[PDB]
């Protein structure tokens, strides 16, 4: 019942926030995601379908790592407006009915409900921040459009709105791929990617970080129902890799050339999309979610508006635990041992390798290498010679954070056989 | 449109022609009627002269209204400026053909009346969205912000007790199960007088027409004595009558199916006679409504949208949750009666306080 | 919205412009602008004979005129110390509560009428024609009647006129009590 | 349900009602002295400006319109509900209940932030 | 099959509206000339696959309402002080 | 077009345009109050057809001048009766409008027929209601075209057709 | 049918050309009511009725009717003002415009459907228990979804 003490716990903290201070607010948002999370270990490898919601080991993983996105984005938001949380339960709620269906107008009421408040989430006030929200709303928009009229020639194709259906020859790769523009556009691949630098630039830190977490998981949580054909996914992948890393090089500014780099990783993602594995997959955007989170706390602990590459630089001197945690998290996104990005990325590229589609593959492994200039600018910029930085050195919550998730990273990348056995059926 | 038959295509044409100038003739004969009453609620007699009746006045009116010189103003939209006072009169016109006026063939041989759509309250709903629409688009065409700010307290307060008036009609679709006025209306003969189980909606439905431009808010708006209206202020010859018109047909369509639905539309137990009572009831809605014209004050616009959100809209929702807790487990009838006698009893003695 | 409610529109009863700075359905603050009947009253009457400004004094506060023509009396009598009989004075502050009477009926009047509803316009300003009857009665004037003078009044009372008022001031207590 | 002849004798009602809208236009635009004037087209108020320039206008117009479009699409989904209930029972009464109660905290929330603004 | 195609063209046509208009309402107009395209081809498809289509055109609509809604709180937000509402004119974040 | 060109046609609008009367309110002074008595519940100017009261000049074509009409005023009143229909007519109420009334000085024009063409004019300080009534009734005569002048003049129906307004 | 149905088609597709090429803000959205009312005349061809009716009532009673409030509060009508023009934007986007479309085509040319089925007219009476029941879920989540969309404006404008 984590959709329903998901509902219930919004709906009442909607009215109870007249009643409530922000922080009593902040703690009982607090508290029903730890309950949703709780509730997600108790039912593991325990589906459980009411109609087309349908609770499987997709749904469960990503909305768990959802869960983990923004109990974390919400640890930062102190702000005393309570309206500042509920739209993160909203749209949390609507990323878990994202993954838990098959059906395509569900998906996309799932698919408002979790980017409608995500859209006024960004509102700091800051200039930048509703330039990039006004770029986010009209791409979504449009995105939205696309898949609206890809679900209408799906069910041209079939007598169903639910992926699974038999499908005709061109008119079901034209509806897929209606449907995959828009999935794709959220899943920051390319070419339709470029909503996200503008965004990730000039959105709050916290938000970028809860973003590019759990926006991203859910989306491709969604992606591994679709069948999507081995050639459009070359393209997306070739596309996305080559210009998330190249575009990448040249950036100036942390919040930005993370947004390029996070199109790289979306790329790398995609290829489990080959077999539809969604145990590798899962696990990759385990580590993934994990090294963000991470890396966007130590950016906002810097600054929530804007951080530079060299407000990064003397990171260790300020604080040695923060700078050791960036570097890990780091080299997880680069996928290097024994960390368990590398394992996730490996096991993608098992996939791939078994979908049998080889010039993308070394296409993707040449740019992730190419990857390491910046995976290392800012990596190894933790020990540089601290310049003009913002720095307000954070709560010992979200350090706490930083510190366990850097240790997840780590230690499932020298153990993953604990966990990988449990993102199938998940005995 | 089960049990109703069809007239002829041409039968069709020549009764909504006959029904168009029916309503012009009896707008201008009403317009007397209201002088004449308001003159009796003030003391002041009425037009006691072009007659004898005055009948002969709105001729008169008529004639000076054609040659008055109908202008274009400059400054002004060439083209919404003329366009919107056919919108304004069109989609007012119609939404009357549905209200039965007889059994079939009590038309002296065809049908009483002109169209009996399978879902009527939507037809009726949707053409009554656009008489707003014809009012703040006339306010925007005359190009002055005086008129603009009149138009828009006429778009948002007809708008939001035009969304009250979907929770007000709700609740009898559950009793009777159709959308065809003609089936709530043989109900309201067999059951009998469908608003003795519904009154507080009725009432809702009531008070939401009151704010449709028949009175009270009366932040309809007019130009007279306040920030100026829309739809006027402009236009010259027959425009200004084609609004004025098209406000009054609206007036008599809810003073028509206010009977029509909650009370009883014709239908009489009584010497059911097809036209006399329905046209009765008319009148009777009207002397009560030209009774609050010049008899109650005004609402601001503010005031009226805090009322009409705060108080009609909760409680019609409310009275719909209701019914379909009956109607779904459907056991009774009656106890619908008791709680209706009830609420009624509740708005009323309240008051003597 | 630097809004123009100009002269005499709309319906603005006594001719004025407001430029009602405004922002929305508030009111920010209202500039008034006045001056539209200036007729040069102060001016004219230093150009008419002591007896003949007595024509000048009703018109300007065309509701309550008799505190006008009461004023000026007094001031001109103060001057030249002359005596109101007792009579005399008594009529003359008969006639001023009746034009009170008169000036409040159409002062609700027209505040009623103004916004909301029109019909009790009607009922008080009837009153106001069988004051002006009364009036008609004495001063064979509607309004803007020339009565008063400076020793006193200018002629005496018929015998028609008593009974009319206390026929009205029946009425009169009832009918107040009934608007309020 | 209904047979389509009356919902061509809809159409035909709409035909009717535009032509005599047409021909009541023509009939006062062509019976008029038209002598208009360079003052006489003038828009109000003594001079210029009955408005004149003003400043955008207040906000509260969209929040009703928009509170409107939602709680008419509401509506829209209430009516369904509304003709087929029996066949839906207890469980499709309780699954409209939610719905409007759902719909009808966002208005609650609404209101005690309340509309004058 | 004329209503499908019909629903093609308009949905290009909104295209064409949403790459080419300046302002950002008419670009919003433009993307609910593109859904209700959307709509009507998924009418016609329920009329071939039974009637489901329907009340997914319906909640497109509401969906459509929503996004409305929300655009329309977004774009009052940004261009009521400022200038012509212009999306060329916010260019500030670049790659 | 103008009325006119039938001899059945234009007394026919002629009569319509008489009995027809909308008035324009401009109350200017304490003629004002003697006008709005001819509306009371003793005398109502609401018989003729002059019930109704649009404030608008765009939609009322008897502009009654009910006091006296003070310069400031003068030039707003003038686009006021420019901004009237063509079918329209301007009575001239009181002795300060018609004529300086007893205000002979620099601030009020001692004509109003100056600045408007007056179609009717009434003496009387206040005019009586009832003589308000016979003024409308002299302009009713007037514009069906029955009305004669001293010196044996038919009147033309509406004043304000002969004048080169600009 | 062909005799009206090119006429409608014809309504319709001429409204959307209107509605994207006039920059009267006002008069392309009044052309595209246009549209919706040609639009629920479709519906209603292809047996949807009450789809019909609700597209009239909730886009044009409700929807563009605040479309125009807000470029009625906001005139922003003649967009075109701090061009930056692109010029090359006017042609070039046509041609992915048109793109968007013969694609579509390419998926619907050599196509043809069973479209035999008897809908007996898309009355609520009948479309009720699809909408409460398989697509309640879809219903409520759609309710929450306005909720939360009511809530975002509102914290969004909330001047405080
Ligand atoms: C509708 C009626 C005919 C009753 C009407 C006609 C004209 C007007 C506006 S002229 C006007 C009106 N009242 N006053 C007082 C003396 C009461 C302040 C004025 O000074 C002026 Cl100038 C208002 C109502
Ligand atoms: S004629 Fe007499 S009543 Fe009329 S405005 Fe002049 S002073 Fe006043």
């Amino acid at each position: 019942m984590t959709l329903a003490i998901l509902a219930v716990f919004s709906v009442a903290l909607t009215l109870l926030g007249f009643v409530l201070p922000p922080q009593g607010v902040k703690r009982a948002t607090l508290l029903g995601l730890a309950l949703a999370l709780a509730s997600l270990l108790l039912t593991w490898g325990k589906p459980f379908a009411f109609g087309p919601y349908a609770v499987d080991g997709v749904s469960q993983v990503f909305t768990l790592l959802a869960l983990l996105g923004a109990l974390w984005t919400v640890g930062l938001v102190r702000s005393g407006r309570f309206e500042f949380y509920l739209l993160v339960l909203y749209a949390a709620l609507g990323m878990h009915l994202l993954a838990s269906t098959r059906h395509l107008l569900l998906m996309l009421v799932a698919l408002e409900a979790l980017s409608l408040p995500l859209y006024a989430l960004a509102t700091w006030r800051r200039g930048q921040g509703l330039e990039a929200a006004l770029k986010y709303f009209l791409l979504g928009a449009l995105a939205a459009a696309f898949f609206l009229y890809g679900a209408a020639l799906f069910y041209g194709a079939t007598g169903s709105l639910v992926l699974g259906a038999p499908g005709e020859g061109p008119l079901y790769a034209l509806a897929l791929g209606l449907l995959l523009v828009g999935l794709g556009f959220k899943a920051a691949l390319a070419p339709f990617h470029f909503w996200t630098p503008d965004v990730y630039q000039g959105s709050p830190t916290p938000v970028v970080l809860f973003m590019a977490t759990s926006v991203k998981a859910a989306a491709f949580a969604a992606l591994l129902r679709v069948a999507a054909p081995p050639e459009a996914l070359a393209l997306l992948v070739a596309l996305s890799v080559v210009v998330g890393n190249l575009a990448a090089l040249a950036q100036k500014e942390a919040k930005r050339l993370l947004a390029y780099s996070s199109i790289a990783h979306a790329g790398y993602m995609a290829l489990a999309l080959y077999t539809g594995n969604a145990q590798a997959l899962g696990f990759y955007l385990l580590t993934y979610v994990l090294a963000t989170g991470l890396a966007f706390a130590v950016l906002s602990q810097i600054s929530p508006d804007r951080v530079p590459l060299e407000a990064l630089r003397g990171l260790y001197r300020k604080d040695p635990l923060l700078g050791l945690a960036f570097l890990v998290a780091m080299l997880s996104l680069l996928g290097l041992p024994p960390l368990a990005g590398f394992w996730g990325k490996y096991l993608a590229f098992a996939e791939a390798a078994r979908a049998g589609a080889w010039g993308v593959l070394v296409l993707a492994l040449v740019t992730s290498a190419v990857s390491a200039y910046y995976y290392l600018g800012l990596g190894l910029a933790v020990f540089a010679r601290p310049e003009e930085t913002p720095f307000r050195p954070g709560p010992p919550w979200a350090r706490a954070a930083v510190v366990a998730a850097g240790v997840l990273l780590l230690a499932l990348g020298l153990l993953p056989g604990l966990v990988l056995p449990a993102l199938a059926a998940g005995g | 449109t089960w049990s109703y038959p069809v007239d002829p295509y041409w039968m069709v044409a020549l009764k909504a022609l006959l029904v168009v100038v029916g309503l012009l003739t009896a707008f201008a004969f009403m317009t007397l009627i209201e002088r004449r009453l308001l003159a009796r609620f003030q003391v002041r007699m009425g037009p006691n002269r072009v007659g004898p009746f005055g009948l002969l006045q709105p001729l008169a009116d008529a004639i000076k209204s054609i040659f008055k010189e109908d202008i274009v103003v400059a400054q002004a939209d060439r083209f919404l400026f003329v366009l919107a006072p056919l919108i304004s009169v069109v989609f007012a016109l119609l939404a009357f053909g549905l209200i039965p006026f007889g059994p079939p063939g009590s038309f002296f041989g065809y049908q009483p009346w002109v169209i009996n759509l399978d879902l009527g309250i939507l037809y009726l709903f949707a053409v009554s969205e656009l008489a707003v629409y014809g009012i703040f688009l006339s306010g925007w065409a005359s190009g002055s912000k005086y008129s603009l700010l009149g138009s828009l307290r006429s778009s948002a307060s007809l708008i939001s007790y035009e969304l009250g008036l979907g929770l007000a009609l709700l609740a009898p679709v559950l009793l009777v199960g159709s959308l065809n006025l003609n089936d709530i209306v043989n109900w309201q003969k067999e059951h009998g007088w469908l608003f003795l189980y519904a009154f507080p909606a009725f009432l809702v439905y009531l008070i939401a027409s009151m704010a449709e431009a028949a009175r009270t808010p009366f932040d309809l708006p007019e130009a007279e004595q306040e920030l100026v209206g829309g739809y006027h202020t402009e236009y010259s010859s027959i425009k200004w009558a084609l609004f004025q018109m098209a406000e009054y047909i609206h007036f008599i369509t809810a003073s028509a199916l206010i009977p029509t639905l909650f009370l009883g539309g014709w239908t009489m137990p009584v010497l059911e006679v097809p036209y006399l009572w329905m046209f009765l009831k008319i009148a009777f809605f009207l002397f009560f409504f030209i009774w609050i014209r010049a008899t109650w004050f005004r609402l601001r616009y503010d005031q009226l949208l805090r009322f009409g959100w705060g108080f009609l809209f909760p409680l019609a929702l409310l009275w719909f949750l209701v019914t379909a807790l009956v109607v779904a487990l459907d056991l009774p009838r009656t106890y619908l009666l008791y709680l209706s006698a009830l609420s009624f009893l509740v708005l009323l003695g309240a008051v003597l306080y | 919205m630097t809004l123009n409610v100009g002269p005499q529109h709309p319906s603005t009863h006594g001719v004025l412009r407001l430029m009602v700075t405004l922002s929305g359905e508030e009111v920010l603050e209202v500039v008034p602008h006045i001056g539209y009947l200036h007729t040069g009253f102060e001016k004219t009457m230093e150009h008419r004979t002591y007896l003949q400004n007595i024509t000048y004094t009703p018109r300007m506060d065309y509701l309550h005129s008799f505190a006008h023509d009461l004023a000026y009396a007094l001031a001109v009598e103060k001057l030249l110390g002359a005596v109101v009989p007792p009579r005399a004075e008594t009529i003359r502050v008969i006639l001023n509560e009746l034009s009170r009477l008169a000036s409040h009926l159409v002062f609700l009047g027209t505040g009623l009428l103004d916004l909301g509803a029109l019909t009790p316009f009607f009922y008080a300003f009837r009153e106001r024609e069988t004051i002006l009857d009364l009036f008609e009665w004495v001063t064979g004037q509607r309004f803007h009647h020339n009565y008063i003078r400076i020793g006193g009044v200018k002629e005496d009372l018929p015998e028609e006129f008593v009974p009319e008022l206390k026929k009205l001031l029946e009425v009169l207590p009832h009918r107040i009590d009934e608007y309020e | 349900m209904a047979p389509i002849q009356e919902y061509v004798g809809t159409l035909i009602y709409v035909g009717v009602a535009l032509f005599i809208g047409v021909a009541a236009l023509l009939v006062g635009a062509l019976l008029g002295p038209k002598k208009p004037g360079r003052a006489k087209l003038m828009p109000y108020e003594s001079g210029n400006d009955p408005a004149g320039e003003v400043k955008r206008f207040p906000v509260h117009f969209y929040v009703v319109a928009m509170l409107f479009i939602l709680f008419d699409v509401e509506v829209a989904f209430l009516w369904p509900y509304a003709v087929s209930a029996g066949g839906l029972g207890l469980y499709g009464f309780l699954g409209v209940l939610a719905f409007t109660l759902l719909l009808f905290v966002g208005f609650l929330y609404e209101w005690w932030k309340g509309v004058m603004r | 099959m004329s209503y499908l195609l019909t629903s093609a063209l308009l949905f290009a046509l909104g295209v064409y509206g949403v790459l080419t208009r300046r302002t950002a309402i008419l670009v919003f107009l433009s993307i609910e000339l593109m859904l209700n395209a959307a709509n009507l081809s998924l009418v016609g498809f329920a009329r071939a696959y039974g009637l489901d289509g329907q009340v997914a055109a319906l909640m497109v609509i509401a969906v459509a309402a929503a996004e409305v809604a929300v655009g329309l709180g977004l774009i009052v937000a940004i261009f009521r002080h400022r200038e012509s509402t212009a999306v060329d004119d916010l260019s500030e974040l670049r790659g | 077009r103008e009325g006119i060109l039938f001899t059945t046609l234009e007394k026919l609008v002629a009569w319509g345009r008489s009995n027809s009367l909308w008035p324009a309110t401009f109350g200017l002074a304490c003629c004002a109050i003697e006008m709005m008595a001819s509306t009371d519940a003793r005398n109502d100017l609401a018989r003729f057809g002059s019930e109704v009261f649009r404030a608008s000049p765009r939609q009322a074509d008897v502009m009654i001048v009910a006091g006296r009409l003070s310069k400031k005023m003068a030039p707003v009143m003038r686009r006021v009766w420019e901004q009237m229909p063509d079918p329209k007519w301007v009575i001239s109420m009181g002795a300060c409008a018609s004529s300086g009334g007893m205000f002979n000085n620099y601030a009020i024009v001692q004509n109003v027929d100056s600045v408007v063409p007056v179609d009717v004019y009434v003496p009387g300080c206040p005019p009586r209601p009832e003589a308000l009534i016979y003024a409308v009734m002299q302009l009713q005569k007037k514009v069906r075209g029955q009305a004669y002048n001293e010196r044996g003049e038919r009147l033309p129906p509406v004043a304000a057709w002969k004048r080169t307004r600009g | 049918m062909s005799l009206l149905e090119g006429l409608a088609l014809f309504l319709l597709l001429l409204s959307g050309v209107l509605v994207v090429t006039l920059r009267n803000a006002i008069h392309a959205a009044l052309a595209l009511i246009l549209n919706f009312l040609v639009l629920a005349g479709v519906y209603v061809a292809l047996d949807a009725r009450f789809l019909g009716f609700i597209q009239v009532i909730v886009y044009a009673g409700a929807i563009v009717v605040l479309f125009l409030f807000v470029i009625m509060l906001l005139f922003a009508a003649q967009g075109e003002i701090g061009f930056d023009p692109l010029v090359r934007s006017r042609p070039l986007a046509a041609l992915l415009a048109l793109g968007v479309a013969g694609i579509l085509a390419a998926g619907l040319w050599g196509l043809d459907l069973a479209f035999t089925q008897d809908l007996k007219g898309g009355l609520p009476q009948a479309l009720g228990p699809l909408l409460y029941g398989d697509w309640l879920f879809v219903l409520l989540a759609v309710g929450f979804l306005l909720m939360a969309a009511t809530v975002v404006a509102v914290a969004l404008v909330e001047p405080g």
